[PDB]
């Protein structure tokens, strides 16, 4: 309400810019003695007026051609846009995407459609993390001559103790034989800590 | 000998043989002549070259324009020669202010030159790609998010274009 | 010569049971290339330099055909400017540029091969290197002086005999050097940050425990990374080894046909200046002289209806070579910010 | 020239191409052969005697100058048509194989 | 085996289609006086 759909008003402008210079190009003689029929086909007489209609009829059938042509080009480009959209629609809007920024930036949650003037409109709602703190971390931990990786989560130490959270939001919690699972001996791992 | 035309007439290498009196290039266009009285050869070189664009911020704010010789190198074929002459690998660039400081892109001047009408003036600049940052990367540091926001984003995309009709016979 | 018929593969069978499964004892780290093209190169034409020449009379027949000029120059600036705007899709992804810490300790993973060289007039990598001297372009810079070309230096300079007739070649707006700030910064990203800073801050993590979180996004637990931690850093190292020794041997054809097809579509529309058309020369001053002014105006019109038509069927395919480009650039976009923001 | 090549008074902010770098040229030069003669304009439209048409007279016509104004004041033609030239010309180019 | 592929069979009915619309264009005068190159060249001489 403040202050734009500039790509929805681009095609607008284009299409009717487009038709206004087909109007305008009624003014070419194209090698004539006129641009007008009327001209021509009084003060002269049929067969020696055929050559002037002929280069006015040339000339604007060559006209119509590349009108023709061009709306053919920006209509494939008009349907790989409505195609992405409609891919949107199914994997955004109808679900939830694991496809990295294809639903906004940071992760997807939902999405909800909004019409517009020759075109739509997304409202992408993401989930951005924010206030990150420093902790120090180890790929796993040594207790008993065994090593014990997290099951679901990253082992972090406040300073002085061990904890295991979840990657994405800071939870921390007590390490047992719950959040953890045993692989091998304390010997293979590299920064293994004790604990 | 009757070949009328337009260009800058230079001395020649080529070397023709006593029957040929005039030479051609690929576009069929003569290039050499032999000289009629003097018997030397000479090459033809036509006389308009070089690209030109025009830098303006809009009749609506201000009638100050820059212009942009792609093909010219001062360290001349210009049409005027004012002050703030500053050369790029775009081209020499004629009525804009050269600064040191760099800001998002403006008007794209090319070959990571834009400008833009501050302090009023036309200033040129080269383009930031964006502020510095550096990761704190050591070998058992991590670091983990304690609060979250919820982003909503717009995403405009186009469906349709008008769909016309044309009547042949009444165009 | 022989004459064959070609084989589809070689011929397989599976040993299928109703209770027999085959299952991996080891594993292989495997590094591949794709190569993509992103942008064309940006030209412009002068209709009048073109058609007509240094030419008065005909300059002045032309004026009953402008409108088609503005058309023409009119498409070639839209597929100018969506080079540039194909570029920033595939490579502005990030607006912070990131450095690599003077850190390299990455667990044995050795990134030095793709990773900037200070040592370079430009921070380009061994890697980029190599690549920028597999494609030969047609413009090293785009300063060619009139001075430079003047004499018979033209019309056996294809460049020089492209300019005198109208044929302008425009420059990227991001230099090399700017795209290989942002490629050494999404690098930076990915090695310290891991899928992190696609989403949000950045946030720093160990190497080896990124790893071990990728391959538990394949379905291999993470003790399977940290038992074998000697050998994957090995193989990767190695495969990294084996990409620039292939390269540095011997293609880029991909990218050497986009070069090649752009040039030889302007030397076409220079060589299509020696067509009649149907009138008695191709050469304007042939005609203006030996010829008076109504009489010479048919021959003048049918020249400039044949060159019309020929820088016509320039600017359609140049349209038609852009949509292919732009729906490229679109691939290359979503690789950059599905592969190298995340993990497919 | 952007104003008019728009069709347009105002313009919007941005950069736009216009016309390639023109030169006007500054002098005019003419540079044909050293000939001094005039051409016999009358040993070929003054002769005494013509031939018949069967077996028709081939004349060379070598190195000299064609001023066919000399003849205003000594015939009248009334059949004179040129076919691969305008006859406004005549006096501004020079001929091969006449 | 009831009752269709129409998306598949709209690309060979266009290229046919686009081929002959090429041969019923070779009846056009386009401004000449006929669309035989056999009654041009015979009826008139080369100039
Ligand atoms: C790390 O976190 C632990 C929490 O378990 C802190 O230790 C406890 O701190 C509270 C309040 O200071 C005390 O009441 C407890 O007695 C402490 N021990 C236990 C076992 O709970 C510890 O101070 C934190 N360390 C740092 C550096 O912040
Ligand atoms: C983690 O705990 C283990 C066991 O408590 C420590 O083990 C010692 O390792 C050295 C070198 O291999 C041996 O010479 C000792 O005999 C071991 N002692 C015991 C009791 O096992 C290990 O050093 C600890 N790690 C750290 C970093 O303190
Ligand atoms: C303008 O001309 C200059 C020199 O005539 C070009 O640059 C020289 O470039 C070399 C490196 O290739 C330097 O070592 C010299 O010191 C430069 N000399 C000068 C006077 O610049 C320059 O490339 C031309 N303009 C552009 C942008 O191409
Ligand atoms: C994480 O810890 C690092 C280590 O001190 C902090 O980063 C440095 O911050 C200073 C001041 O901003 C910079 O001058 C350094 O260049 C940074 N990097 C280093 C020292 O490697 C960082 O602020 C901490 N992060 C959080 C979220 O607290
Ligand atoms: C997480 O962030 C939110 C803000 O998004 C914090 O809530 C704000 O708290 C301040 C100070 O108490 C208030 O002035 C704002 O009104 C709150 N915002 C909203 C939307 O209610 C919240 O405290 C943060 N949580 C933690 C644990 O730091
Ligand atoms: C899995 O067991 C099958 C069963 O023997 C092995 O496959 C056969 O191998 C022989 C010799 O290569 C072939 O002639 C047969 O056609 C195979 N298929 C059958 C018998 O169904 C196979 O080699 C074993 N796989 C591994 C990895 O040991
Ligand atoms: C898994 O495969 C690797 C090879 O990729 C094996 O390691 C190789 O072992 C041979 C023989 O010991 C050595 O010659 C090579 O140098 C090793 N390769 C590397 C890259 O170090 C490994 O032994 C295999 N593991 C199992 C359990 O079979
Ligand atoms: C990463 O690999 C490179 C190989 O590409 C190693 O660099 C070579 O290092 C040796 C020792 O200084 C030099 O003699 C060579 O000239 C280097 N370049 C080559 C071989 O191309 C580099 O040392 C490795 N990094 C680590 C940490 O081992
Ligand atoms: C055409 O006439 C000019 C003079 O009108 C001749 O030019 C002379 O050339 C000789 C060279 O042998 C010089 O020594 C003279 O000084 C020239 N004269 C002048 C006035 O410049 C020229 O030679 C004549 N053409 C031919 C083929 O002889
Ligand atoms: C991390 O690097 C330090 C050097 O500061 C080294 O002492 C330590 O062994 C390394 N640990 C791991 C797990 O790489
Ligand atoms: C430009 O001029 C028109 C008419 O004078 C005016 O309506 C328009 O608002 C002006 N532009 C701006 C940005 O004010
Ligand atoms: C701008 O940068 C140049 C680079 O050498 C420097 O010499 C100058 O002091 C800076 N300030 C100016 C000239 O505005
Ligand atoms: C030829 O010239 C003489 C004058 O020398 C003139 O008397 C005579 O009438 C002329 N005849 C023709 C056919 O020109």
């Amino acid at each position: 309400s403040s202050t734009a759909l500039g790509k929805l008003q681009d095609v607008v402008n284009q299409n009717a810019q487009a038709l206004n210079t087909l109007v305008k190009q009624l003014s070419s003689n194209f090698g004539a003695i006129s641009s007008v029929l009327n001209d021509i086909l009084s003060r002269l007489d049929p067969p020696e007026a055929e050559v002037q209609i002929d280069r006015l009829i040339t000339g604007r059938l060559q006209s119509l051609q590349t009108y023709v042509t061009q709306q053919l080009i920006r209509a494939a480009e008009i349907r790989a846009s409505a195609n992405l959209a409609a891919t949107k629609m199914s994997e955004c809007v109808l679900g939830q995407s694991k496809r990295v920024d294809f639903c906004g930036k940071g992760y997807h949650l939902m999405s909800f459609p909004q019409s517009a003037p020759h075109g739509v409109v997304f409202l992408h709602v993401t989930y951005v993390p924010a206030q990150e703190k420093n902790f120090t971390t180890a790929p796993a931990i040594c207790h008993d001559g065994k090593a014990h990786f997290p099951r679901e989560g990253v082992f972090v130490s406040n300073g002085t103790h061990w904890f295991v959270t979840q990657r994405n939001f800071y939870e921390p919690q007590i390490i047992t034989t719950d959040n953890t699972f045993v692989s091998g001996n304390c010997d293979v791992v590299i920064g293994i800590v004790n604990n | 000998n009757g070949l009328t035309g337009t260009g800058v007439l230079t001395e020649s290498n080529k070397k023709f043989l006593p029957f040929q009196q005039f030479g051609r290039d690929i576009a069929d266009t003569t290039d050499a002549v032999r000289d009629p009285q003097t018997l030397e050869i000479l090459d033809i070189t036509p006389c308009s070259f070089g690209g030109v664009s025009v830098i303006t911020p809009g009749t609506n704010t201000s009638n100050q324009v820059a212009v942009l010789y792609q093909d010219v190198n001062c360290t001349w074929r210009v049409y005027s020669t004012g002050s703030n002459v500053f050369q790029t690998r775009a081209g020499c660039l004629i009525g804009a202010e050269h600064v040191n400081n760099s800001y998002e892109c403006d008007i794209p001047i090319g070959a990571g030159i834009c400008a833009s009408y501050q302090t009023q003036s036309i200033i040129a600049y080269t383009m930031s790609l964006g502020a510095e940052n550096s990761v704190a990367y050591s070998n058992n540091s991590i670091a983990i998010p304690t609060n979250f926001t919820i982003s909503v984003t717009t995403e405009i995309l186009p469906v349709s274009m008008t769909k016309t009709s044309v009547d042949c016979t009444m165009y | 010569i022989i004459a064959y018929t070609m084989s589809l593969g070689a011929e397989n069978s599976v040993a299928y049971s109703n209770n027999s499964i085959a299952i991996p004892t080891n594993f292989t780290i495997s590094v591949t290339t794709e190569i993509l093209p992103v942008s064309m190169t940006k030209t412009s034409v002068d209709c009048t330099m073109y058609i007509c020449g240094d030419s008065t009379e005909c300059s002045n027949l032309l004026l009953q055909y402008g409108s088609f000029c503005t058309q023409l120059n009119r498409a070639l600036t839209g597929i100018a400017v969506e080079q540039d705007k194909n570029t920033q899709e595939v490579f502005a992804q990030v607006k912070q540029i990131y450095k690599t810490p003077p850190i390299k300790d990455f667990g044995g993973f050795n990134f030095s091969q793709i990773l900037p060289d200070p040592s370079k007039p430009s921070k380009r990598s061994p890697i980029e290197d190599l690549l920028f001297n597999k494609v030969t372009l047609a413009d090293a810079g785009f300063i060619k002086q009139y001075g430079d070309c003047l004499g018979d230096i033209a019309a056996r300079d294809l460049i020089c005999a492209q300019k005198f007739n109208g044929l302008t070649v425009l420059p990227p707006l991001l230099t090399d050097e700017m795209i290989a700030q942002y490629t050494s910064a999404l690098l930076a990203g990915t090695i310290t940050s891991g899928w992190t800073f696609g989403a949000g801050p950045a946030l720093q993590i160990p190497f080896p425990m990124q790893m071990a979180y990728r391959f538990n996004g394949i379905g291999v637990t993470q003790n399977v990374l940290y038992e074998n931690q000697k050998l994957i850093a090995n193989q990767f190292n190695s495969a990294i080894g084996k990409i620039q020794d292939s390269l540095s041997s011997t293609a880029l054809g991909k990218l050497q046909d986009v070069v090649n097809q752009n040039a030889q579509a302007l030397n076409t529309l220079v060589k299509q200046l020696s067509s009649n058309f149907g009138a008695i020369s191709s050469v304007l001053n042939d005609i203006l002289s030996r010829l008076d002014p109504p009489e010479a105006e048919v021959q003048i019109d049918r020249l400039i209806t044949g060159r019309l038509q020929s820088l016509q069927t320039y600017v359609t395919q140049q349209l038609i070579r852009a949509a292919e480009i732009r729906a490229s650039a679109n691939l290359a976009a979503t690789k950059m910010s599905e592969c190298v923001l995340g993990q497919s | 020239e952007t104003k008019c090549t728009l069709k347009s008074f105002t313009v919007e902010k941005g950069i736009y191409q216009t016309s390639n770098f023109r030169v006007q040229p500054t002098e005019s030069i003419v540079r044909f052969p050293n000939i001094t003669n005039l051409c016999p304009f009358g040993e070929v439209f003054n002769a005494t005697r013509f031939a018949s048409v069967y077996a028709w007279n081939r004349k060379r016509i070598s190195n000299c100058v064609a001023d066919y104004s000399v003849l205003y004041n000594s015939a009248s033609f009334s059949t004179f048509k040129c076919y691969g030239v305008s006859p406004t010309k005549l006096n501004d180019l020079c001929f091969t194989n006449v």
